[PDB]
């Protein structure tokens, strides 16, 4: 068929191949684990016989020459181009069962295992492909696990096209198996190969899962809730202070997290939006929320270095004024009474805005909300008004976690629906058309 | 259970027996319960072959002759420490003709159709070892220059005294008391 | 070539000299924002002397310029970190490091 | 009354546990019962402690503390393939034992400790995996070799105890023979000095022994030098240089003390 | 729970807190579900966030074809509808997301060509809008990982946006940056002729500059006037929203135009410099989800609020430090809590094998490896794997493997190599040495006594990547050796008490998981020797407190062990013995 000869005139047993390769890895089937220690090493014998006399007829060679010959089509579409349709729909079949033939040859056997070291090269060089990338695998752990001299002829080569198949092919337990077999066989290390996977994987930080440790962040907010739409009784521009009293810069080595800010719910639900109830998350870590931690400003867990006169992270007995003005969007702070040069503007106003407070464990803070709920240290700029102002007449203005679920015992615990949407936060009236 | 795991490590594939500390141990152990020993009585007599029919049903009750076969088909005619704790272990259960012990080995070999067994035997033959002249000329050579023995035995000479004589001693306890199928068997 | 932020202020007086030790904490970060190295991870404050070549060349100008009692932020170029060649399984070539320093103490 | 004793309670809890669950696990078994033995055959402990027991004075406590620091990185060195690196930190661990003062004043601590049976497992492995495909790590089978030398001239104890490892050596007699800089370090030379002015043990010589070395020799009286042909040495019939190298071991181990050995 | 519904759930672990219990369920023989537990029961809630998540192969809406790239045809990932025209299908807009990102620069610098295609950062990826599809319903372009907005009614007007403007002191913005999480367009919009997909599916080309944040879009051969430019380090994933009106949807195309690469090239590092473009199986369709589980935590962080005054506000206090194990996955730039993967199966066993490989590149004292690992996994990792209670048992070993492997192999493995000699020096104290402590032929507890057998030197090195020093490289990087002793003996105390109740929630799930790996750390550090005195008693009163008395809490050794458990307690007896035998040794030596 490779000469360009005639399809017809050519005669290709794919059924009977398909039929003996079955009937071959039937075969070379393992023993089974159940089976009495009597009857499985009479059956480990036997295989062991059979596979040295196939290795001494040199079947494997074989089996690499059909392989190598089904190689040379690309695909299945391209096998029943050149070959018939029937041929091309059994291609891959053929392929799988022709690796796992070999799998079943090599499997458990030193001198096999020492023998296919001459194409092991040969092997690895078409691990990238799809169509053979698992029994390929599959051969390499077996080879690799029995032979040392498999080891010793593997390089830095065939360790990189190993890690590429990792990096194209995905997450495999498998390949990571491989490498690890890579490392130490019959407790003998491999100290080139140790440094090579080390040196080739690890630095990279891309394709294993990294691992941190992350401090708990948790938000605070007063009950006002702060929007603005078309004919609406709402004042654009609120104001108020937050009181940092103490906060301790390490408690542990993760540095402490103290930012202050503003935050916007979605939509109309008083449910804060866009962010997670738990984790290390705090105010800025979404574009649902604007945040300073005395050094940038935070938002959508990007940090911008702002400028400010003596400019640090935030201390204790640090004064932060927070300005919200919402007829044009715009969020501004001053720190201990000095302006911030810098802003957040042009944000969405499409939903309810509060004040909120994120922090780690080691802090000591208080919020100066305006009126007989804290005393503003310094004067509001003119035209914002304090947020005190913007409590409804019956409620009653208190701070509590931004989030519903707190820490408490679990059968005491008040396990939260879905609430209803605030729509009463905007209180547009609307005339009865006459 | 000692005796199953020592059996089923007899019969695990290798290409050669290793030796096993814990099977020279307890092979020893179980060997000197089995035997524990101017006129006597009758009885005296009597209650010494009764004891002895007792601690030798307390291991082949076990199946320690089946492992003392398997142990020996193993060896593949290699003489060594494990050949002879194993022997050692054979006459033990075996001594006074023991007719169950002997039906036992019988019907095992049969089952089994273990032709290791009777390999290893002829291969343990060859390997016993005999006189040499010429390592006696040499060891009374370095007596007379005067050199210090390292052992006084000449043990080079007549290497295996006691292996030989446990080997030929099992197999006439194998046919003690006129066992016209084992000898046949042989 | 080394970025100093601070982010907390120190005496601004006893600056580092020569043949000084110099007792820090140090958190060492990636450009993407992963860490890789941290004293306090350890918890046993980082011990050197200046101009020995004991540290990068980077972070040594980078403590030096520093303060007693100074949190500072410390950016420094992979051509004063490490080079091109970069650290074998820990930090890969041509990679911008950011550490976050504190001068404890000097003795 | 209670056990009152580690042994007794040792004896008793694997007692129970065996008779209490038929153990799946053979390593389990296996573990329990030779804890058992060792609880009733306290005895072979100390049978098996004491010969590997030894005291020094105060003054050597330095040396043989670094002594068996060096030791231990080289019996350490045994579960790594051996490369560049491994050689060279082989090599410096060995220099380090022969500059010690206690490898010469104690040679009965230094059989005790095993460190031939070591220094001969790490030159199996290389002459095993690299004598065929040419010998690979030349500079540690020299030094192993050399080393192995100063122990067997130690001692004539030292000399007795690698007398057992004649037969590998003269199987791996033609390592490095042809090459030159390595006299005194091939495993020849270390069977020569197993053997050399020692009446007992060239008495103790075996004929087998003696018809490889004559094999050798007859195979190199015979056939030419192959590395030295393809170094383009002139092809001459015979190899002078390997022939001479095994008449010095049969001088050896025919010649003892000014006498010859007439057996 | 419904809108506006408030419910407690008791699972009975304390049963005085069952109400009806007594009267209904404690008769009829039923169990509080909690009643054998020790620890509170994890709870998992529905998750209120959106995630991107593969596309099910048995989803009942979406199918993803992955279309092979021949000579002539790019590789095409087609998403069709297949219930469309059928009664139950979803006519709402369904959005899709490509698996990995592409990442601009760190530093935004101030016939093809082959050296232009070799020094070019620019990326393109291209959609084929279907014949039949209205664009309209479609939008092209890209987005980020903080993109979580699942709303029926989509609009360009409606994406999260802000405007971060840094000013001069005086005022002057000197810089302003636009920052949102959705740059994408219309293809209605682009189709300005009318007729533009009908005759030929309507074609949307993405270009992406990674070394200026620069996004241009190409309609049918033509660059569209919507522009967009990203901050450095911005990582952009491919994304088409759409809202099917046919069958065939929309079309990934993963080709390639004049002067720019392919996207396989920025995706993936290994294709770098290879023009050919590429469609490798881990690229593949995702689409925003709803059915995902969230965990509860076990402990939150306790905070103080309270009214001072009116004039001083209210006061906020945190200062109970809470700490989490997170676990990033890289090309989807998301990071999740590790306790999550008791239940993302595929996670932890890809976790576990990175564990054993972690343990692996390290084995047999390979120091530089143990020292560079040590950067990947820090001590603070290590104890906090170790002591939690709520770890897959999987992880719970693999870390317990990594701690002994990269701090203590080295040592233990010295000592036991150097363990059957006994090297004495002859001295006054080992001159002291008595085989009984007192006139009374007791023997003293293993191990407590004098010991003057010559052992093997312990040192360790600082595992610090800020030297440029080699000789740090040998040694076993340091650890808390105390910390661990003490975490180690209560640990130890705590699984005897809890286990031998019987607990239906042992750590890491199962006994083997719970006691395994804490043994094998003990018996390392017995091995190691850290153990002095007080703390082997300690020690030998939890294996076995009757026999061990000093001059009824039962021990291990009658616990009803498994048999792995059984298999470690063996060699714990087996180092007790080996120590007796070299007190032995020295006591025979003195007398000597």
């Amino acid at each position: 068929l490779s000469k360009k000869a005639k399809a017809s005139t050519v005669d290709l047993p794919i059924e009977s191949v398909s039929l003996s390769l079955q009937d071959l890895i039937g075969y070379f089937h393992p023993p089974d684990e159940h089976l009495e220690h009597e009857d499985k090493q009479n059956r480990l014998r036997a295989l062991k016989n059979r596979q040295n006399l196939f290795q001494e007829e040199g079947m494997i060679n074989l089996v690499l020459e059909c392989i190598d010959r089904l190689h040379v089509y690309s695909s299945a579409a391209h096998f029943a181009d050149v070959a018939g349709r029937e041929a091309g729909e059994s291609w891959k079949s053929i392929l799988n069962s022709l690796y796992e033939l070999l799998a079943a040859l090599i499997r458990g056997n030193r001198k096999n295992c020492a023998q296919f070291s001459g194409s092991l090269d040969w092997l690895i060089s078409r691990l990238e492909r799809l169509e053979a990338s698992s029994g390929i695998l599959e051969v390499l752990h077996c080879v690799l696990v029995e032979s040392p001299e498999a080891l010793n002829i593997i390089k830095e080569g065939h360790i990189k096209s190993i890690i590429s198949l990792l990096d194209k092919h995905g997450r495999n337990h498998k390949v990571l198996d491989v490498l690890c077999s890579l490392c130490v066989c019959h407790g003998v290390a491999v100290r080139s190969n140790q440094h090579l996977i080390c040196d080739n994987l690890l630095p990279g930080r891309d394709l294993l899962l990294q691992t941190r440790l992350v401090n708990h962040v948790s938000s605070m907010r007063p009950n006002i809730f702060l929007g603005v739409s078309e004919g609406s009784a709402q004042y654009k521009k609120w104001y108020y202070e937050l009181m940092v009293d103490h906060t301790e810069p390490f408690v542990t080595a993760e540095a402490t997290h103290l930012r202050v800010g503003w935050a916007s719910t979605e939509g109309y639900s008083p449910y804060p939006g866009g962010g997670e109830e738990w984790g290390g998350n705090g105010v800025g870590d979404d574009l649902f929320s604007y945040g300073f931690d005395g050094l940038h400003l935070w938002s959508g867990c990007i940090a911008r270095t702002v400028s400010s006169p003596n400019q640090h992270l935030l201390r204790t007995d640090d004064v932060i004024s927070c300005c919200l003005d919402l007829s044009a969007p715009s969020i501004s702070f001053r720190i201990n009474g000095q302006p911030v040069q810098g802003m957040f503007e042009n944000f969405n106003i499409d939903g309810l805005f509060f004040p909120v407070v994120s922090f780690s464990a080691g802090i000591k803070v208080r919020f100066l909300l305006g009126g007989r709920h804290g005393e503003f240290k310094f004067l509001p700029p003119p035209g914002y008004a304090p947020c005190y102002e913007a409590v409804l007449p019956k409620e009653k203005l208190k701070v509590e976690h931004s989030r519903e679920y707190k820490q408490e015992r679990t059968y005491t615990r008040d396990l939260l629906g879905p609430t209803v949407s605030l729509t009463q936060a905007a209180f547009t009236p609307i005339p009865v058309d006459t | 259970q000692l005796i199953l795991l020592f059996s089923r490590t007899a019969l695990t594939e290798k290409c050669k027996l290793e030796e096993d500390f814990l099977y020279m141990a307890y092979a020893d152990i179980m060997a000197k319960s089995c035997h524990d020993e101017e006129v006597k009585s009758f009885e005296e007599k009597e209650m010494e072959k009764q004891k002895l029919l007792y601690q030798q049903a307390r291991l082949h009750d076990r199946g320690a002759a089946e492992m003392v076969l398997q142990t020996i088909s193993a060896s593949k005619g290699e003489t060594g420490p494990m050949v002879a704790a194993t022997l050692k272990l054979g006459i033990a259960i075996l001594n006074g003709g023991n007719s169950t012990v002997q039906q036992k080995m019988l019907d095992y070999l049969k089952e089994k159709k273990d032709v290791g067994f009777f390999q290893s035997l002829a291969g343990l033959m060859q390997s016993c070892s005999v006189l040499d002249l010429n390592a006696f000329e040499r060891q009374n050579k370095a007596e007379g220059l005067g050199m210090v023995t390292e052992e006084g035995s000449g043990e080079k000479v007549l290497q295996d005294d006691e292996f030989t004589c446990d080997l030929f001693r099992f197999l006439q306890l194998l046919c003690e008391g006129h066992n016209s199928d084992f000898q046949n068997y042989l | 070539g080394v970025e100093i932020e601070t982010i907390s202020p120190g005496d601004g007086r006893t600056f580092p000299k020569k043949g000084q030790t110099c007792v820090v904490h140090y958190t060492g970060m990636l450009q993407n924002g992963k860490k890789f190295d941290s004293s306090r991870d350890r918890n046993k404050p980082f011990k050197f002397r200046i101009g020995k070549q004991e540290v990068i060349k980077g972070f040594e100008e980078g403590a030096a310029q520093m303060s007693l009692g100074q949190r500072a932020k410390l950016t420094c170029t992979p051509d004063v970190a490490y080079g091109a060649t970069g650290h074998p399984g820990v930090i890969p070539p041509n990679a911008t490091l950011i550490f976050d320093v504190e001068l404890l103490n000097l003795e | 009354k209670k056990s009152s004793t580690l042994q007794q309670l040792i004896s008793e809890t694997m007692v129970r546990w065996a008779q209490e669950s038929v153990i799946e696990d053979p390593e389990l078994v296996r573990a329990m019962f030779v804890l058992l033995h060792r609880q009733y055959d306290g005895i072979g402990g100390l049978v098996r402690a004491l010969p590997k027991t030894y005291t020094i004075n105060g003054v050597s406590v330095e040396d043989t503390i670094n002594l068996l620091a060096s030791l231990g990185q080289i019996r350490s060195l045994l579960s790594v393939r051996m490369g560049k690196e491994e050689e060279k930190l082989m090599i410096r661990g060995l220099g380090d034992i022969m500059n010690n003062k206690v490898f010469y004043q104690h040679p009965n601590l230094m059989r005790a400790l095993g460190m031939h049976e070591t220094v001969m497992e790490v030159m199996v492995n290389v002459l095993g995996g690299g004598e065929s495909k040419e010998i690979t790590f030349p500079k540690m089978v020299a030094n192993c070799c050399r080393f192995l030398c100063y122990f067997c001239r130690i001692s004539r104890q030292n000399q007795k105890a690698m007398f057992d490892h004649l037969s590998y050596l003269l199987e791996n007699s033609s390592v490095g023979l042809a090459s030159p800089a390595m006299r005194g370090s091939t495993p020849l030379d270390v069977a020569a000095a197993s053997v050399m002015d020692n009446n007992e043990l060239a008495l103790a010589l075996r004929e087998p022994d003696l018809e490889k070395v004559v094999r050798y020799l007859a195979g190199c009286g015979l056939q030419s030098c192959q590395m030295l042909v393809s170094k383009g040495y002139p092809d001459i019939g015979w190899n002078p240089v390997e022939g001479e190298r095994y008449l010095d071991f049969l001088r050896f181990a025919v010649f003892c003390n000014g006498e010859s050995v007439e057996e | 729970l419904g809108v506006a519904q408030v419910g407690r759930m008791n699972f009975g672990k304390d049963v005085s807190t069952l109400k009806y219990f007594t009267i209904c369920g404690l008769q009829e023989g039923y169990e509080p579900f909690a009643v054998n537990t020790n620890r509170d029961i994890t709870m998992w809630l529905s998750k209120r966030l959106p995630q991107f998540l593969q596309v099910p192969s048995n989803h009942e809406h979406i199918e993803v074809t992955r279309i092979d790239g021949t000579i002539d045809s790019s590789p095409c990932l087609k998403v069709t509808q297949k219930s469309f025209g059928s009664q139950n299908s979803n006519t709402d807009i369904m959005f899709y997301r490509l698996s990995m990102p592409i990442e601009c620069a760190e530093v935004f610098s101030k016939r093809d060509d082959y050296d232009f295609l070799m020094q070019t950062s620019t990326y393109y990826y291209s959609v084929r809008i279907f014949p039949g599809q209205e664009p309209a319903n479609v939008w092209v372009g890209w987005i980020t990982s903080d993109f979580h907005q699942y709303d029926t009614g989509f609009d360009l007007d409606r994406v999260r946006t802000v405007t971060v403007t840094l000013g001069d002191e005086k005022g002057k913005v000197h810089e302003s940056i636009k920052r949102s999480n959705c740059y994408m367009v219309c293809a209605g919009e682009s189709m300005s002729p009318g007729q533009g997909r009908n005759n030929n599916g309507l074609e949307i080309g993405c270009v992406v500059d990674a070394a200026s944040g620069l996004l241009t879009f190409i309609a049918n051969g033509k660059e569209l006037s919507t522009y967009y430019q990203v901050e450095p380090s911005t990582k952009l994933f491919p994304a088409v929203f759409a809202q099917a009106t046919s069958p065939n949807v929309f079309q990934f195309e993963l080709g390639r135009i004049k002067n720019v690469m392919p996207l396989s090239a920025g995706l993936f590092k290994s294709e770098h410099k290879n023009p050919v473009p590429q469609c490798p199986p881990r690229l593949h369709v995702q689409f925003l989800s709803h059915v995902l589980w969230s965990r509860m935590p076990n402990q939150f962080l306790k905070v103080d609020v309270s009214r001072i005054s009116e004039r001083q506000g209210w006061l906020v206090q945190c200062l109970d430090p809470l700490q989490f194990m997170s676990l990033h996955i890289p090309e989807e730039n998301r990071s999740v809590d590790i306790l999550e993967l008791t239940e993302q199966e595929e996670l932890l066993k890809f976790h576990y094998h990175t564990l054993r490989l972690y343990s692996a590149v390290c084995a047999l004292g390979n120091h530089r490896v143990a020292h560079a690992l040590c950067s990947h996994v820090d001590e603070p990792q290590l104890l906090y794997a170790i002591e939690n209670k709520y770890m897959p048992g999987l992880l719970r070993a693999g870390y317990y493997d990594l701690l002994i492997d990269i701090h203590l192999s080295s040592y233990a493995t010295a000592r036991l190599m150097m363990n059957n000699e006994y090297i004495v020096p002859m001295t006054e104290e080992t001159k002291s040495i008595t085989l009984f402590p007192d006139e009374n032929k007791k023997h003293g507890l293993p191990g407590i006594g004098l010991s003057t057998s010559l052992r093997p030197r312990m040192q360790f090195s600082s595992p610090s990547f800020v030297s440029i020093s080699n000789e740090c490289y040998q040694y076993s990087p340091e650890f808390p050796l105390d910390i661990l002793k003490s975490k180690t003996i209560q640990m130890l105390t705590e699984a005897v008490k809890e286990g031998s109740l019987h607990a239906r929630d042992p750590v890491g799930g199962t006994t083997e998981f719970l006691f395994v790996p804490l043994i094998k750390l003990f018996y390392t550090l017995l091995i190691m020797g850290i153990f002095h005195n007080e703390d082997l008693k300690h020690i030998l009163q939890l294996i076995e407190p009757s026999v061990f008395k000093e001059a009824p809490k039962e021990g291990l050794l009658q616990m009803k062990l498994p048999e792995p458990v059984k298999l470690q307690m063996c060699l714990l007896l087996q180092y007790l013995c080996d120590c007796q035998v070299r007190h032995r040794i020295e006591a025979i030596v003195a007398f000597s």
